RNA sequence: UAAGGUGAUAUGAACCGUUAUAACCGGCGAUUUCCGAAUGGGGAAACCCAGUGUGUUUCGACACACUAUCAUUAACUGAAUCCAUAGGUUAAUGAGGCGAACCGGGGGAACUGAAACAUCUAAGUACCCCGAGGAAAAGAAAUCAACCGAGAUUCCCCCAGUAGCGGCGAGCGAACGGGGAGCAGCCCAGAGCCUGAAUCAGUGUGUGUGUUAGUGGAAGCGUCUGGAAAGGCGCGCGAUACAGGGUGACAGCCCCGUACACAAAAAUGCACAUGCUGUGAGCUCGAUGAGUAGGGCGGGACACGUGGUAUCCUGUCUGAAUAUGGGGGGACCAUCCUCCAAGGCUAAAUACUCCUGACUGACCGAUAGUGAACCAGUACCGUGAGGGAAAGGCGAAAAGAAC
RNA sequence: CGAAGGUGUGCUGUGAGGCAUGCUGGAGGUAUCAGAAGUGCGAAUGCUGACAUAAGUAACGAUAAAGCGGGUGAAAAGCCCGCUCGCCGGAAGACCAAGGGUUCCUGUCCAACGUUAAUCGGGGCAGGGUGAGUCGACCCCUAAGGCGAGGCCGAAAGGCGUAGUCGAUGGGAAACAGGUUAAUAUUCCUGUACUUGGUGUUACUGCGAAGGGGGGACGGAGAAGGCUAUGUUGGCCGGGCG
RNA sequence: UACGGUGCUGAAGCAACAAAUGCCCUGCUUCCAGGAAAAGCCUCUAAGCAUCAGGUAACAUCAAAUCGUACCCCAAACCGA
């Protein structure tokens, strides 16, 4: 059965990666929040 | 953005009150208009998005003065 | 023209292994560990100056670091660049 | 400003080797000294083929707290406390009892 | 060694630095093999190099 | 500052060092890969690809600098179009991004309460957005008061759950006046005289006093139990030091400290003192903020829900007088009193703690206390935003059990 | 000369409780009278951990299938070698993309992991292994679409979009056969090739773009004909005479 | 012969027939539903430069960097604990 997650690296990056996040204000905010939290992996970026 | 260039009139929020006093948020836009103003000193038309009040002000003072004021404020025309 | 200083920095070590040995013996090709940033030409230059030996050609590759586990904690070894440097016929290297 | 040092003869104030004496062998950063012949332990040394160690019950010198030893003044025939003072633009230790400089 | 190396020219310094670098390289070469049984040497050499660099910087625009 | 060192799990190896460039600590420097505002262009962050110029070359190539955008100012250039302007190319200066709370402004809910619900409440709260500062905002009466007077703003206690507002329901809720904290007033609308007169900012110098390493720093022995004494029992001594912590059980006198007394080559905060740069004080004459005040229509703010509703703000349409004048005194008028709007600046008392140091606790002591005493915002879960654990203790000493 | 805590015993109070003491424990406890409360648990399909029950029960994951000999070993139904047997064969074979990221190869170890055992393993530990001018990416070009100087628009945030600049899943130069490693190969070696750049040359002599034109450059279905991959048979060559 | 393999050696190496859904074929025939773009590539000149550069001609030499390359890939290695 075709399950929901069907990985594709480029797609992932474009969607969720650092640059995408940077591009918008909300993305930036998210990043900031993550930083505040103390996340080790700030984004999906490898 | 709906802003009189002479006066600085922006939109302001407010309410529609009904007969049953049902407040609902609304705006009050200014009565803006893009108008070519003849500038006698420079001998050219300067277009300005201005309120009717702005126009009145201009009439009162002189366009030149208004222009000067605008310049002082750091506003292009 | 590569700078002397740069050249010295390029070459990290000789690589000892069965394959390397074979290369040395049969094909007249030395297997070096080099700086990860070191390009082929630079490597060649280094070889020529620092070992005093004519170079035919340099093949490089990047070796990826193995992931290991020291007790409970996970940790990755560093990547490093390997270079097969083929010396010209009759060139004997100390 | 460390009152006990490498080559000082000291006397032990407390423990199993209390009253005994011995030259400080070396002093550790942890605030402990190892004194010659004082605090002894019979370690069971595990043999290793490399490094030429046979492995046996080796009696070695364990550390002792610096607080537990005291610098011995040979003149008084007793343990003393150490003070610090400047003689000829140079800091030196002295025995509190009798006020003489440590040399 | 810095007080001794301070009393030198730029050219002189450069040559010295080069020599040091060479030495370091040699050590590295040896180290990789089973030749070098004096590890501290490497540490020393790097330090020396650093010192030389510092001196050079001091000389040229400081 | 030193006789010991080369951070930790974590030993070892190879070494350095011992009276002074070992190590350690502090000031000022130097170096400071790539990504990131990221800024030479691009991009699937930590990668890809340039251009220009200046130097070098063993002539294969190297090196190192510059090259974002916007704003502002300047220079040169420059359309339709004659002059111009738009535009264009350079140059200089500034900005950009991040950050706990507090602060001002622009927008702005609903659950809920009203024992239903729509006015109302929740609440100008949550949240989003812009901007700033160490605080911000406000601030020098077109203010109150009551025929007596007070004298800018801010903050605290009262006044008072009063007067009011209010489907006169639920609820909301002042002010006057009083007591305090702190107190400071100035300039431009403009020209005359006199000319450097107070004050403020930047910036050197000097003095004082912090801060960033540090230094000295008192006095205890015997004996019994015991694995060990700091405990018991004796007899002493210090105390401007009996804070606290450690040390083989509970130590004023073993150690580190503590009281107390001193310390800075260098950097730097704050006070005054002083030099330089800009800034103009005092005097006389005036002048005295117009699409403004008011008004109509619509909204919002004032405790005040349009009500008999003063006052403030303005989206809309109007529109004075201008000191012989105008504003206010809670509809409105008359009298009196009181103030001078339509330009600005302004310390203090007030708000907060991402962070630094010191000290305290009828606060917790591992299911508690932070989510996190432990390599935790980790593992793990989730496309992602996001969620998010568990897990402390040998012994005094590894003497961690040779054979 | 043994604190709290743990665990027995005895006594005692109307009760919540209290006192004493043996063992364990190895360092803290605290009268009295006051003071303050995270002050008392059997229940909340309460929360967390631990441990039961069913129960040594069901199951051990395709009904493609095993058997024997030898080996190694502490031990072999399962590992290695061998000979049989059986199953797939438009796949259950071979090679890639995507995705994973060392699982590859060698040695070594069998606690845990493997639904049993395990000497074996995609498990543990150590070491080794990925070689390109011509394969792919990068690179040049663009599609859908994205971003977008100025710009237009919008309370703010921001929206749309020109010039541009990104964006493959499409267009764009070039390599083949054999041999080799325990593990790489159109990458190493052997042979035989090709490409498009510079630089220098001699020979010639109109070169030059952000522009013009051509080209690149394109649908579905159908029909053949010519071919090759590949296969079959014969010939040939080597071996065979059951 | 370390039973893994290593080194040497090496005959013939033709023909016919059959034959793709692969190639000629981005072709041809036909149909209507009428079938990317841009660069590389060829060519034309403009401003320009002018007896220089640039172009094509062979020949010589140098050049081709960087990153990927193991292994699984209808699966015990990817998505399904």
């Amino acid at each position: 059965m075709k399950r929901t997650f069907q990985p594709s690296v480029l797609k992932r990056n474009r969607s969720h990666g650092f640059r995408a996040r940077m591009a918008t204000k909300n993305g930036r905010q998210v990043l900031a929040r993550r930083r505040a939290k103390g996340r080790a992996r700030l984004t999906v970026s490898k | 953005s709906r802003v009189c260039q002479v006066t600085g009139k922006r939109p302001v929020t407010g309410n529609n009150r009904s007969h049953a006093l049902n407040a609902t948020k609304r705006r009050f836009l200014p009565n803006l208009h893009s108008h070519r103003f003849w500038v006698e000193s420079e001998k050219r038309f300067v277009t300005l998005r201005v309120s009717a009040k702005g126009m009145r002000v201009i009439d009162k003072k002189g366009i030149d003065t208004v222009l000067a004021e605008l310049r002082a404020r750091g506003e292009k025309y | 023209m590569i700078r002397e200083e740069r050249l010295l920095k390029v070459l990290r070590a000789p690589h000892v292994s069965e394959k390397a040995s074979t290369a040395m013996e049969k094909s007249n090709t030395i297997v070096l560990k080099v700086a990860k940033d070191a390009t082929k030409a630079e490597i060649k230059a280094a070889v020529q100056k620092l070992f005093e030996v004519e170079v035919e050609v340099v093949n490089t590759l990047v070796v990826k670091g193995k992931v290991k586990r020291h007790g409970q904690r996970i940790g990755r070894r560093s990547d490093w660049k390997k270079a097969y440097v083929t010396l010209k016929e009759g060139q004997n290297l100390d | 400003a460390a009152k006990i040092r490498r080559d000082d003869e000291v006397i032990v104030l407390t423990g199993k080797d209390k009253g005994k004496r011995g030259k400080v062998k070396n002093v550790l950063s942890s605030g402990k000294v190892i004194v010659e012949g004082i605090n002894l332990v019979k370690k069971h040394q595990k043999p290793v083929p490399a490094l030429n160690q046979p492995g046996g019950i080796v009696e070695k010198e364990a550390a002792i707290q610096v607080s537990n030893v005291a610098i011995f003044n040979a003149a008084t025939g007793k343990a003393d406390r150490v003070g610090f003072r400047f003689e000829d633009g140079k800091k030196v230790r002295f025995f509190k009892s009798n006020s003489e400089t440590i040399k | 060694k810095a007080k001794e190396l301070r009393e030198k020219s730029v050219e002189e310094l450069n040559t010295e630095l080069l020599n040091l670098l060479r030495e370091q390289f040699n050590l590295r070469m040896q180290a990789a093999s089973g030749q070098l049984q004096q590890s501290h040497l490497l540490k020393q050499v790097r330090r020396d190099v650093a010192r030389v660099k510092t001196l050079l910087n001091e000389k040229a625009g400081a």
